[PDB]
């Protein structure tokens, strides 16, 4: 249903803020050890962790009673402060 | 070679984007896009395409942003190389959400959710 | 309240399975580029992302009406399949 | 030096733990603990202590596991070095949860939640 769509967007952005922030700190702490394959590997790590974390919640934000889907949305809103 | 300039243009564009300068960044990624196309390097063409998409969203030009994120899908299909695909699907969905087309955004989110565990 | 305590434990283990799995794949893809500071940096990255992700939910699993806390628990249970 | 053996014992113990062998791993971390203490290396002593804690939990010996995870806290206090602290707090809470002391587990979780954003 359409009502949870913005929550999906907001949760993506929340996740990404964290991913980028930590990925940047990591790269800074590696100095001259950054090369293509190493850089690519750490990038894949950052989004690999984020994506596998986001899968459950976001799968459950779509398509199951509509009522539980809304509660999943509300819980996310509370837990991550998506609706400031 | 000039591959050198391509690397520079991508890094520079990524820097301007991180510093609240999407217009300046758009200019850089645009050059990088031309370079990657002229150099026939699809992998970097997808990166350049994403940079343009990101620069445009940042400017609020979501409809134009979709055109450039869609390239990532198009390039990937022409090349059978799926890097950036998952992010592209999600970015496009983000754009449609900002445009109010929640129906179409949901369809792209669905495609993107289905990839969240694969790598 | 005590009822959400096991969910916290289960969510920690769920998070860690993902963190370890991805961290291991990352290290394998770096070859000989693994040295102390580089290894430490990527480890900090993996747990930095996980921890900042887990903070919201787990803070909201403790101490606010008790009713919302239980719903946060239920939503997590559904989203992450904590109660198999 | 023998620092060499310490590195080996930690890696070996970590390997046995990954391969469903907590007893063999306990033996390795135990040697590493003695080595790190004899070498006066607190940083590695905390790592050795965690390995023992993990090996014990894996065996279901949660009460003994707490004793070794608590060392990480103790060593950290004696040294003003806080690495492993957050994980130690959480592991101890996991142990009390497995022991049925949900009250005490909650207290340790609370301490651990409060660190989840700091680094």
């Amino acid at each position: 249903m359409l009502e949870t769509v913005p929550t999906i967007k907001k949760l993506r952005a929340y996740a990404e803020r964290i991913r980028v922030a930590e990925l940047e700190k990591c790269m800074s702490k590696m100095g001259d050890d950054i090369n293509k394959k190493t850089t690519r590997a750490v990038d894949d790590l950052s989004r690999g962790i984020v994506n596998r974390f986001l899968h459950g919640p976001m799968q459950h934000l779509r398509c199951r009673t509509l009522s539980e889907t809304l509660e999943n949305m509300h819980a996310l809103n509370r837990m991550y402060g998506l609706e400031k | 070679p000039k591959k050198q300039e391509l690397i520079s243009k991508l890094k520079t564009g990524k820097t301007f984007l991180r510093n609240q300068e999407p217009e300046k960044a758009y200019t850089e990624f645009k050059i990088a896009l031309e370079l990657a196309q002229s150099l026939k390097d699809p992998t970097e063409e997808k990166k350049a395409a994403r940079g343009l998409g990101a620069s445009l969203q940042r400017q609020g030009k979501y409809r134009e942003a979709i055109q450039y994120h869609s390239m990532v899908l198009a390039i990937s299909k022409r090349e059978s190389e799926d890097s950036g695909i998952t992010e592209a699907y999600g970015a496009i969905a983000d754009c449609y959400t900002e445009l109010g087309d929640l129906e179409k955004a949901g369809k792209f989110y669905d495609t993107y959710i289905a990839r969240l565990e694969t790598d």
